[PDB]
């Protein structure tokens, strides 16, 4: 049963001159709500610091704990995993590692050329405002360069770490090597106790320390080489969105892994206003490499 | 079965049954096992546990079975591929499956029809009094007995079965479950007509016969007799569906139209978007949560629980939920006359008296004019009819009024008894004062009364008779008048008849009172007086009056007749008793309206045949049973429909079936009042049947939707305002709910079209519909009326939810509040970072954990744990939102018509709820605990004010289309925004 009933118009719910004065009602009914929307929202807009966040440091929900990112990414379409994978050797897959490693880089090194507002900053030397404290490439030593396949070429990957850029966040650093919590690495400790027995300006930085999440991923990554310091500086830290601003990496350097077999990590920072968690990943980064 | 019309020895010769001896124990038990039932046959029940299976099935539950299926397996896919994850999606999982059980358990209180009708039948017979089998009387049980076999009943032994009267005297038997009137009739071995009920041959099943011993063969016992049919077809019988559980089955149908085809089209568009298995499952179990309202039915269960809460404390018990509304929408409703119109009690109405007719009083509590008390004739006919030999009244119960003393003797003995002690104030004063020495019982052909009393002076003898008028007439030669005895001449025996014939008019039966003075010097002190052979006069007496007898109608009963016909409701007589009293009563009530005639009236007017007489021409019917049985569908549909006053009389019990589904082929919801075993059929088969509570049969009550505690009939008027408001009060709360659907949706339709991070969460969701819109959707219950529904669709003629509706919930409305939602959620995204420019796109990414260092637009990064906590954040505050641009909503819902300034928010269950609404909602996103498994965080003071400004928006758009439409009736403005 259809029911129709075209020939007395009723295009099953009225005539035409009824959908026409329904569609007109319905039409401008949305285009005054879309109307009023944006005016609230402009009103909104209008009452917004478009370079200082409206809230920022603990009052927002981003709070005082930081967490770390590993840079070279998977690629996209691939959002939901962690995974690098490469293989070492001149007939590899290295290209888009070594690509991306160097589209991120970029600024450290073109910039950082002219340098007009950039400061060669250092412990001793607080950074002078509305100025970007200064991240030589050359500071990431030798083997994460370009130059070098940033490493990925010799089958020695070595991986960008850097810390999440919390508005007006203000470090505490361990002023002690009695200070500093357990649960921490041996190495990281001893690497502490150097620090402290020399140059005693260096130990104002907070502290990085990449270890395998799995029992197993504890003895199958092998040795790590921190090649800046090991550990961000604390001379970068109050962010205040400074334009052309350079957040500081520490490049790891895997030099020993296994061949076809996959390796699970997670670096964590250690401040004294940082908290580490195995769930929520907060002050820590995930991040999987595997070689083949 | 012409087994009556049939001699008795045909009915012998056919049962094999002897008339001395009936049957034997060998052939008794023969006709046991051809046929034992000789009772009604239980009927087939189903459990209630199948009953409550069948309804955890729906269309609202049908999709919250498939919505929380799939979030077990989402919780399964999230287990196997993550062995720590957290347990979110299968607490979600079991939240959704017991709002199926809890929706699926209101539900079954709707629906709880208890009406166990043939265990109502506890009556029936016990102690069976007396069998002639084997030529000795056995006192047997009550079953046993059998076709073929003669029975032997005496006074009140309730006639065991089917019998074919085959010998007795002085018979008389009320089959007061056959046609309402307990008014004794004589029975006697011969058929008096062709159809069975209307014979004093045949008794019957449930008769308690007041008199007359009795021999019969049985006919037939159980599932045949008379009331054996009628117990079955009573239990074999249901309404169907009621018309609030219509339109809410037909709500359901529309709401799930869409919702299955939403969710088919966004099966499609997601899996053409790139969303993995578990991306489509998680967001499918989003648009069919909240397009489906978890708390709807469930309100509708409660809206009618509390009217029917409210209406039950006017006396008025419900047994089933949804028959509460039915009686908004009835538009015919049928009635009887004995027992449920009138007060079933016999009671004087006219008196003749000095050639003068006045109406006496009948209402029970006294409130007619007593202005004939001082006529001349008053005291000698109120003596005469109280001396007539009398009855009595009882001493357990003198202390209750008059009207309600119990009496001995026939109604007519009891009527008179209670006007003479209602007019006297106390006939006992004449007992005393006037002794009784003589007195001549009610005879069988004669059936007069002779009393002789001695007078006061102690001079003489006074004589009292009563008896049918037409038998006095002769035996009265004088007449009193204006206190002088006048002789009877032609003038006064054509008067005589003129008052007689027009008494009997209005179908009154009436009975002449007369007396005669007995001469001191032939009747001295001390005379004696022979009752076999008179030695007094019995012929030629000094005639007084005539006295009227007719059953009256209650108080209430001319005036809710009279509204029922103003709210559009036709109101249909449908009794059992004869036409021309059921046409007295029906003219007197007001079912008939003075001045309308019908065939038989117009015809007899214009001395014609009432054939040629046009039908139109004539307004009301008094069609009898016997035309009633004889004439097919088609012409009683156009009865029913030609003429709007029809008065149905001398039907049968299953008669009164054949006129409410007569009725209910024009598709109108007939209702029936009642109060019998007769009309059983015609209360269970109507869609709402009300019963009386104190005047109604057993069974009555247990086969009827509605009881009359107070047998108040104007009971009925309220329950029909009420019935209609409650069924507005329950569509306003409909487009209450409805309008949360869409800001409940519009985040995951705004997530899969453009790439947004999700605004609401699915547990969010049940907070909203199970949650803080509860209360408010319960308090439209208690909205009062605005203007009258009388005229604007009189029986409420109008579906539940239409395309104004829609339009006005998940349209206007609806969206203006998806706007404000909206708007809260880009102020809390813009304030801690998230600008409108980058969250667009940003699906991907936003919920993958890869990414721990996600930018905002001021060069922030963002960790997993804080981009979902302030996803959360505003997860409440989209929830907020929708609470408070709800207030407003419940506001311009309380009205439908009228602006809020005229009606006033004078509701108390919903200036509470606008309280409990918030309180709900700040107590649930401001307490240390509920960020564990519900996703609700603390708001910041200043983060409840974005959808204020929208909340005032709604409010000032709907007032002003009000204005417009109030304004401007029937503007295209209300033809399609009035829902
Ligand atoms: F008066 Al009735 F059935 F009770 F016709």
């Amino acid at each position: 049963t259809f029911i129709w009933n075209s020939e007395t118009s009723e295009f099953m719910g009225r005539t035409g001159v009824n959908w026409a004065k329904i569609t007109i009602f319905y039409v401008i009914f949305y285009t005054l709500l879309a109307g009023f929307f944006a005016g609230m929202l402009m009103i909104f807009y209008q009452t917004l610091d478009f370079k200082i966040p409206k809230w920022q440091n603990k009052d927002s929900l981003i709070g005082t704990n930081p967490g770390l990112g590993f840079r070279p990414m998977p690629p996209e379409a691939q959002v939901d995993s962690t995974l690098i994978q490469f293989k070492h050797g001149i007939k590899g897959d290295w290209q888009y590692w070594v690509h991306s490693l160097t589209e991120f880089l970029e600024p450290y090194e073109t910039l950082t050329s002219s340098g007009q507002e950039f400061t060669n900053c250092d412990f001793d030397k607080p950074p002078q405002e509305g100025k970007a404290c200064n991240f030589n490439v050359e500071l990431l030593g030798d083997h994460c360069t370009k130059e070098n396949n940033f490493g990925y070429e010799l089958g020695k990957p070595c991986v960008l770490i850097k810390l999440n850029k919390i508005f007006g966040w203000r470090p505490e650093v361990y002023n002690s090597s009695a200070e500093v919590p357990e649960d921490m690495p041996a190495d990281l400790k001893s690497y502490i106790k150097d620090i402290e027995t020399g140059n005693k300006t260096h130990m104002n930085m907070v502290w990085l320390s990449c270890e395998g999440e799995t029992a197993n991923d504890k003895e199958k990554i092998g040795t790590i080489t921190y090649t800046p310091f090991r550990g961000f500086p604390a001379y970068y830290y109050p962010y205040l969105n400074v334009p052309g601003y350079l957040t500081p990496v520490v490049a790891l350097q895997f030099g020993s892994l296994q061949n076809g077999q996959a390796v699970n990590v997670e670096c964590k920072a250690w401040a004294n206003n940082i908290s580490r968690d195995r769930q929520r990943r907060l002050g820590s980064v995930h991040f999987e490499i595997r070689m083949d | 079965l012409d087994q009556h019309k049939i001699p008795l020895e045909e009915l012998c010769r056919r049962l094999g049954t002897n008339t001395e001896t009936g049957l034997t124990s060998s052939q008794a038990k023969s006709h046991l096992e051809k046929y034992g039932p000789n009772a009604l046959t239980p009927p087939r029940t189903t459990p209630e546990w199948i009953k409550f299976c069948k309804q955890l099935f729906g269309g609202f539950q049908m999709l919250l079975w498939i919505g929380s299926i799939l979030c077990f397996i989402a919780y399964t896919m999230e287990k196997y591929k993550n062995p720590d994850v957290l347990g979110d999606n299968l607490y979600l999982g079991l939240a959704l499956l017991f709002v199926v059980i809890m929706t699926g358990c209101f539900a079954y209180y709707q629906d709880h029809n208890a009406s166990k009708i043939m265990d109502s039948f506890k009556n029936l017979m016990p102690q069976f009094a007396f069998v002639i089998r084997d030529g000795k009387k056995i006192q047997l049980k009550a079953e046993e007995v059998t076709v073929g076999d003669l029975v032997e009943v005496k006074f009140g032994d309730r006639i065991p079965a089917d019998i074919r009267i085959t010998s007795c005297q002085s018979m008389k038997v009320d089959n007061s479950s056959l046609t309402g009137e307990s008014e004794p009739q004589s029975r006697s071995t011969e058929c008096t007509n062709d159809n069975p009920l209307e014979t004093k041959n045949l008794a019957f099943f449930f008769t308690n016969t007041l008199e007359g011993t009795g021999r019969g063969i049985v006919i037939n016992v159980g599932d045949d007799s008379v009331m054996g049919r009628i117990a079955c077809l009573a239990s074999s019988l249901d309404s169907g569906k009621t018309p609030i559980a219509r339109e809410i089955e037909h709500f359901i149908h529309i709401i799930t139209a869409m919702a299955v085809s939403l969710a088919a089209v966004f099966a499609v568009i997601s899996f053409l978007y790139g969303y993995t298995w578990l991306e489509a499952a998680i967001f499918m179990i989003g648009i069919i949560v909240a397009k489906v309202p978890e708390g709807l039915l469930a309100t509708v269960t409660v809206c009618l629980t509390l009217t029917a809460k409210r209406m039950a404390k006017k006396n008025c018990l419900v047994r089933n939920l949804e028959a509460v509304e039915t009686l908004g929408s009835t538009s015919t409703i049928c009635s009887d006359k004995t027992g449920t119109l009138t007060q079933n009690r016999m009671t004087v109405a006219h008196m003749w008296f000095d050639q003068k007719i006045v109406t006496a009083d009948t209402t029970e509590n006294q409130s007619g004019n007593q202005l004939y008390r001082g006529s001349k004739g008053f005291p000698e006919l109120i003596r005469v009819a109280s001396l007539c030999s009398r009855a009595e009244f009882k001493t357990e119960h003198a202390h209750l009024p008059v009207l309600k003393r119990d009496v001995n003797g026939d109604a007519s003995e009891a009527a008179i008894l209670k006007f003479a002690e209602m007019s006297t104030g106390s006939v006992m004063n004449i007992r005393s004062k006037q002794k009784k020495v003589s007195e001549i019982p009610f005879n069988s052909a004669n059936k007069y009364q002779v009393s002789v009393h001695e007078r006061e002076d102690k001079s003489g003898y006074f004589l009292v008779m009563k008896g049918a008028p037409e038998r006095i007439l002769e035996r009265c030669s004088t007449i009193l008048i204006d206190g002088t005895e006048i002789p009877l001449d032609n003038h006064m025996k054509e008067c005589f008849n003129n008052a007689y014939m027009e008494l009997g008019g209005m179908g009154e039966r009436v009975l002449g009172f007369c007396d005669f003075e007995l001469p001191s010097d032939q009747y001295p002190r001390g005379y004696v007086f022979d009752a076999d052979e008179p030695n007094f006069p019995i012929s030629g007496l000094r005639f007084v009056g005539l006295m009227s007898m007719i059953d009256p109608p209650r108080a209430a009963v001319p005036d809710a007749v009279s509204k029922c016909r103003s709210a559009g409701i036709k109101v249909i007589m449908v009794t059992g008793d004869h036409p021309i009293t059921a046409k007295a009563i029906a003219r007197q009530v007001g079912i008939i309206s003075e001045g309308h005639e019908t065939v038989d009236d117009i015809a007899a007017r214009l001395n014609i045949p009432v054939s040629e007489v046009n039908p139109r021409s004539a307004q009301a019917a008094v069609i009898h049973g016997n035309d009633l049985k004889d004439m097919n569908s088609d012409q009683l549909d156009d009865i029913l429909r030609h003429y709007r006053e029809i008065v149905f009389a001398r039907t049968s019990p299953q008669q009164k079936l054949i006129i409410v589904e007569g009725v209910q082929r024009q598709g109108e919801f007939v209702a029936v009042t009642g109060d019998g075993v007769n009309d059983s059929p015609a209360l269970k088969k109507a869609d709402i049947g009300v019963a009386m509570g104190i005047a109604g049969s057993d069974v009555s009550k247990q086969a009827a939707d509605m009881i009359l505690l107070d047998d108040n009939f104007a009971s009925i008027v309220t329950g029909v305002e009420e019935g209609r408001l409650i069924f507005d009060n329950i569509k306003k709360s409909i487009a209450y709910t409805l309008t949360s659907k869409i800001p409940e949706l519009s985040p995951f339709l705004m997530y899969i079209l453009f790439d947004l991070p999700l605004a609401i969460g699915t547990v969010t969701i049940l907070c909203i519909d199970l949650g803080t819109d509860v209360v408010p959707a319960i308090s439209m219950a208690y909205e009062g009326p605005e203007a009258d529904p009388r005229k604007p669709r009189d029986p409420v003629k109008e579906k539940l939810v239409n395309e104004r509706l829609i339009s006005m919930a998940y349209g206007q409305i609806g969206v203006m509040q998806a706007f404000g939602g909206f708007f809260t959620y880009f102020v809390i995204m813009g304030e801690c970072g998230f600008l409108p420019n980058r969250l667009f796109g940003l699906r991907k990414w936003w919920e993958s954990k890869a990414y721990n260092d996600l930018t905002d637009s001021y060069g922030q990064e963002w960790t997993w744990d804080a981009r979902k906590q302030l996803e959360y954040t505003c997860h409440t505050a989209f929830f907020i939102s929708i609470v408070i641009v709800q207030w407003t909503d419940l506001i311009i819902c309380k009205t439908r018509r009228l602006s809020l300034f005229q009606q006033g928010m004078k509701n108390g269950t919903l200036n509470f709820a606008l309280v409990f609404e918030t309180c709900v909602a700040a107590f649930l996103s401001y307490t240390p605990g509920m960020d564990k498994g519900l996703r609700m965080y603390p708001l910041k003071i200043w983060w409840w004010f974005p959808p204020m400004p929208f909340s005032l928006l709604i409010l000032v758009y709907d007032e002003c289309r009000k204005f417009l439409m109030r304004r401007n009736p029937g503007g295209f403005l209300e033809r399609e925004t009035y829902y």
